[PDB]
């Protein structure tokens, strides 16, 4: 936990709290951590072999085949837009802690 | 835990991307867990190139890498004297360890601005065409370019074997060092060079570096700055040293060929951008200090290899730049007879007739400009036309004059030696001489003065300049000897 | 438990093969595929990492599926060595191809080795005769030394090989190895034919030479192995018996030529040229093991191709670094009918030396280079102005060396199917004796017809006395 790499999650799933998404966004987010672990996956979602907007795309299927698709179907062009699928677990974490605090911050009327 | 140890990511072509290492320093020394050591060039957040100093058969992803925490550093002392060492400064002619003194550096600063003395202490070449028009001093670095076989590293070579005649001294601040450093040729060649200044009591005083092609990329690179490491020792303790790279061309194609695999973007010709901070911070580390530092001097004789003939490539316009001038070699000029085949119009030297000796600068004073007139007269009696006797006279000179320069190789000259003959020349004592007469007339001259006219001699060694009594002595020396046969 | 793996991606002759394993093998190993034609050796190159590597195939890949088995072999590709490869023709790969059993051989070493040390290094100053004129006089080879035969396309490389062998393999006594390195697959078969008729090889009884082959047609792989390959055959016999070897290359340039093909493939930043960035190492590691050692000696005569005429050319121009002599081919001497179309300018050695072969034989060399010399530095004249503008004494010297350059040519045994004039063998002491008879001015009368496709001296004035009848 930091702070700039938290606030992504915060500043992408904000909306996503007017909505309710945080288990989509949350839940999604999961994702990009294992997909991180995946050996394969490194030499995929590192590999400056691809390109700058076509890397973007083959996101597409693992963002329409894992559990993004709403709430990470931004987030995910956002992760692999400068590079930054390296530490991205970490934001993952804040996400937990700050899916918490949007439970709180609703006028508790009801 | 990676701080001090890294994983190899990938590996191949003497390259190795390690993931780890954030406290390893620049351009500092690592080992493997093969063996195998390694420099790291490139620092970056993922990853971290190294380049290999031996084979990457042996590095496999996911490998242990430990650091050294010092910069790659080279044994310096006498000690190496007559040894011959690798890159690092290892022995590799197996004769015992290296024992060192002291360990500097590979990359060392350029000596002081404040200082540094004008260069005014000769270097004995032994070559006439050499030490009477482009003469070398003790804190210059004098250019050796010229296409393949030519006579490069002749011109160097017997300047070696020149020095014998003080090395043998009591006096140090007359003897003078010499340091070879092989890079890109083949052991074989490196082998019979060494054996040829052992057949001249001349390794004594001779340090040897070889990096040779088989050996990694990086040791070519790093070879002459560890070899001037060596050399600059000398110069801080107040002796004097004699460095010969040959060839920084070679070094340039390694040091290429570093970059490109650490997928550093080429220049021209796919050569570093830096290509020309290759030699420029290496030949700037040999100059001539202060009385207050030693007295201590560093001499280089770069060598490069053109294609064709062609001096306005890449990497010699980098070097010409720098170079206190150059010894043009040309191919031409050796079949033709003139060995070695150094051509005047393009050979220089900038620092003049300040390195020359005083003597010799006396007999030959507008010799360089007289061979000047003497091709600008050849020229022009290709004409096919009559020659006038000003025109001819020049010519029947200046034709002699050319053949008095050749000497052979393996065959250096003292000063003493080369006074007399350029004398009797620059003056016209040989015009009433046949030109295949000027061959043994040289060696007929000598054996006539060292068997009687050998008191001027011995006054021309000891005073190095010539006085109103000693050109009398001499004229008549001259003239009595024409007379004979 | 064989280690195995499977394959992700098949760019030409390069083929990316990953294990699920966590155990990888090292580079420069090779690997094993099992097809309907046969096997498919691979050479690893570098490790990509995510437990995938990179090979180079030593076949064609055609068929090959992504995702199929690949097994490991376990070591660097060998070779059997010994006495037990003479008289047979082995592969890149190391297996018979000229159907007569395998290789029943005690040893199998690898292709891969490094170089001798310094210290093993031993040099020598000893005189090789050939009996090649142009050669023995200007630039002699060295017993146990490295020769070099630069040239563009159909100067006379492999014809002037061919004769090599034809005059020193035979007179040996030790043992040769010839490796075609990407050449004419015809001129391999041919090559058989003569060691067989020759009795250099003798099928029932024994033979003085080993045949190594990985022609033009073998793809990339292969190109680039097979110098390997032929190379580890004779440092055996070099080590281990110790007896002097000939080492016959023809053409080593399709070594780094095949090496340029796959740098792209690789991923490697093309140098200038398109050449691969490491050209000198790899050019280095080969070079620095062919060569004399302090266990025994070998003589290597090894043909380098000039792409465009062009010496300044990356790849022939770290080659002359790696020769004790060199003997380069101009394509404009052979245009003129001269042959062997060698150019006694650029060609150089270490032997031209008067401590070695002889005072007279320097000064006699000298000369003739001097008057050719001189010949060519007017050549831009002669085709304005002509002879009738030269000096006396300039004139006379065009005549004498245009006779002395004719005089160099030399009829070939070999190629007595295109001269149609029978072979000329001439030793070295005759061929001093004669170029310094015409220095001194002594057949200044003879016609220089007469010095053309000459062998002795002798036959220049028989032959000029032939011309006499002729003229009508
Ligand atoms: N002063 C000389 N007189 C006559 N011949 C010479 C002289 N110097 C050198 N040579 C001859 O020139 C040949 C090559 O000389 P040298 O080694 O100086 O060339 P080089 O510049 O070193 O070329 P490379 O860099 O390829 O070795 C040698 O065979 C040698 O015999
Ligand atoms: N000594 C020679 N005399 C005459 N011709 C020769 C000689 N050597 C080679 N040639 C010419 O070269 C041709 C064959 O070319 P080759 O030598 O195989 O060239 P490459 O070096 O490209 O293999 C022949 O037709 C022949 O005329
Ligand atoms: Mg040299
Ligand atoms: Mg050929």
């Amino acid at each position: 936990i930091y702070g700039i790499e938290g606030r992504y999650a915060t500043a992408l799933y904000s909306a996503a709290s007017k909505q309710n998404k945080l288990e989509q966004v949350e839940k999604e987010l999961l994702r990009v951590g294992q997909i991180l672990k995946e050996p394969k996956m490194a030499a995929s979602l590192l590999n400056p072999y691809v390109k700058r907007s076509v890397k973007v795309k083959s996101l597409s299927d693992m963002t329409a085949k894992e559990k993004f698709s709403p709430l990470t179907s931004n987030l995910i062009n956002l992760l692999a837009e400068n590079g930054r699928l390296t530490n991205t677990p970490a934001v993952i974490s804040a996400f937990s802690t700050m899916m918490s605090v949007h439970r709180g911050e609703v006028p508790c009327t009801v | 835990n990676l701080n001090e140890t890294g994983r190899v990511l990938a590996v191949g072509d003497g390259i190795a991307r390690v993931f780890g290492l954030n406290n390893i320093q620049a351009e500092e020394l690592v080992e493997f867990s093969s063996g195998v050591k390694g420099m790291a060039l490139n620092l970056e957040p993922g990853q971290v190139g190294i380049v290999l100093f031996g084979s990457d058969r042996l590095v496999k992803e996911g490998e242990l890498v430990k650091r050294t925490g010092n910069i790659v550093d080279v044994p310096v002392g006498p000690g190496l004297l007559g040894r011959v060492v690798d890159a690092l400064g290892n022995p590799i002619d197996g004769k015992g360890p290296i024992d060192a003194a002291g360990r500097s550096r590979a990359q060392v600063k350029a000596p002081g601005i404040l200082p540094r003395r004008s260069v005014h202490e000769p270097v004995q070449t032994g070559l006439k065409a050499v030490d009477a028009l482009v003469p070398i001093g003790r804190g210059q670095r004098e250019l050796i370019i010229g296409d393949r076989q030519t006579g490069k590293t002749a011109v160097a070579l017997d300047t070696i074997l020149n020095q014998k005649r003080w090395n043998n001294g009591s006096d140090e601040s007359k003897k003078l060092y010499c340091v070879y450093v092989a890079v890109g040729q083949k052991r074989s060649t490196v082998a019979q060079l060494v054996q040829t200044l052992e057949q001249h009591d001349a390794m004594k005083y001779s340090i040897i570096v070889a990096a040779t092609a088989s050996e990694a990329a990086p040791l070519q690179y790093l070879a002459p700055f560890t070899a001037a490491s060596i050399g600059e020792w000398f110069r801080d303790n107040g002796k004097h040293a004699l460095i010969v790279y040959d060839d920084l061309s070679k070094q340039a194609v390694a040091y290429r060929q570093l970059s490109l695999l650490l997928r550093r973007p080429p220049g021209r010709e796919a050569y570093p951008g830096d290509v020309f901070y290759l030699h420029s911070r290496l030949l700037e580390r040999a100059a001539k200090l202060s009385e207050k530092e030693g007295s201590g001097s560093l001499t280089a004789l770069p060598v490069i290899e053109t294609q064709g003939g062609d001096v306005s490539a890449y990497i010699p316009t980098n070097v010409i730049s720098i170079t206190d001038g150059q010894i043009f070699l040309e191919a031409e000029l050796f079949y033709k007879g003139i060995r070695p085949a150094i051509n005047v119009g393009l050979s220089v030297s900038r620092v003049g007739s300040a390195a020359q000796v005083k003597a010799l600068k006396q007999v030959a004073g507008s010799l360089k400009l007289f061979l000047a007139q003497y091709r600008e007269v050849a020229a022009f009696a290709q004409f096919g036309s009559d020659l006038d006797a000003s025109t001819k006279q020049t010519l029947v000179r200046g034709e002699r004059l050319t053949q008095l320069l050749k000497q052979n190789q393996y065959s250096p000259l003292a000063t003493e030696e080369q006074v007399p003959l350029i004398y009797a020349g620059v003056n016209g004592h040989l015009d009433g001489i046949e030109l295949s007469r000027i061959g043994e007339f040289e060696s007929s001259f000598l054996s006539y003065l060292k068997s009687n006219h050998n008191e001027l001699l011995t006054e021309i060694r000891e005073k190095g300049e010539l006085s109103k009594e000693l050109l009398a002595s001499l004229k008549s020396a001259t003239e009595s000897f024409v007379a004979t046969f | 438990t064989p280690i195995t793996g499977k394959v992700t991606a098949v760019i030409g002759a390069i083929v990316d093969v990953h294990f699920e394993q966590s155990e990888l093998p090292a580079i420069l190993n090779a690997l094993e595929i099992k097809t309907p034609q046969g096997k498919l050796v691979l050479e690893v190159a570098q490790h990509l990492g995510e437990n995938t590597v990179r090979t180079i195939a030593m076949d064609g890949t055609e068929g090959l599926v992504r995702g199929e088995k690949v097994l490991d072999t376990g070591g660097p590709i060998s070779v059997p060595v010994g006495r037990e490869t003479l008289g047979r023709i082995i592969n890149v790969i190391g297996e018979p191809i000229d159907e007569r059993g395998p290789i029943k051989s005690k040893l199998r070493k690898p292709i891969h080795a490094d170089p001798p040390s310094f210290a093993e290094q031993s040099t020598s100053a000893e005189i090789l005769e050939t009996g090649i004129k142009v050669v023995d006089l200007l630039a002699p080879y060295a017993r146990g030394g490295k020769i070099g035969l630069f040239g563009g396309a159909g100067v006379g490389k492999t014809v002037f090989i061919q004769e090599l062998i034809n005059n020193i393999a035979k007179a040996h006594g030790g043992f040769s190895v010839f490796t075609g390195v990407g050449e004419r697959t015809r001129e391999g078969n041919d090559l058989y034919r003569e060691m067989k008729e020759t009795g250099v090889i003798n099928l029932e009884g024994e033979s003085k030479v080993a045949l190594v082959f990985g022609q033009m047609n073998e793809p990339p792989g292969a190109r680039a192995r097979v110098a390997l390959t032929g190379l580890t055959i004779a440092e055996y016999f070099r080590d281990e018996e110790g007896q002097d070897v000939l080492l016959f290359i023809d053409n080593i340039f399709r070594f780094t030529q095949a090496g340029s093909e796959v740098s792209a493939l690789l991923g490697r930043i093309p140098s200038a040229v398109g050449y691969q960035p490491t050209l000198a190492t790899d050019m280095g590691l080969l070079q620095e093991r062919i060569t004399t050692t302090k266990k025994g000696s070998v003589t290597s005569v090894q043909a380098v191709y000039v792409p465009a005429d062009d010496l300044t050319d990356p790849a022939p121009a770290t080659t002359f670094a790696h020769l004790d002599a060199t003997t380069v081919l101009s394509r404009g001497i052979s245009e003129l009918g001269i042959y062997p179309a060698v150019d006694p300018l650029d060609s150089k050695s270490r032997l031209l030396d008067a401590a070695v072969v002889g005072q007279e034989h320097y000064d006699v060399a000298s000369k003739v280079q001097e008057t050719l010399q001189t010949y060519k530095s007017l050549q831009d004249i002669i085709a304005i102005l002509g002879m009738d503008e030269l000096s006396e004494q300039d004139k006379l010297t065009v005549e004498r060396a245009r006779k002395i350059q004719r005089f160099l040519s030399q009829p070939f045994a070999v190629a007595e199917v295109f001269t149609g004039i029978p072979g000329k063998l001439v030793r070295l002491k005759d061929t001093v004796a004669s170029f310094k008879a015409v220095l001194e001015g002594k057949y200044d009368n003879i016609p220089e017809h007469a010095f053309y496709m000459v062998g002795g001296i002798e036959d220049v004035v028989a032959k000029a006395e032939k011309l006499a009848a002729e003229a009508n």
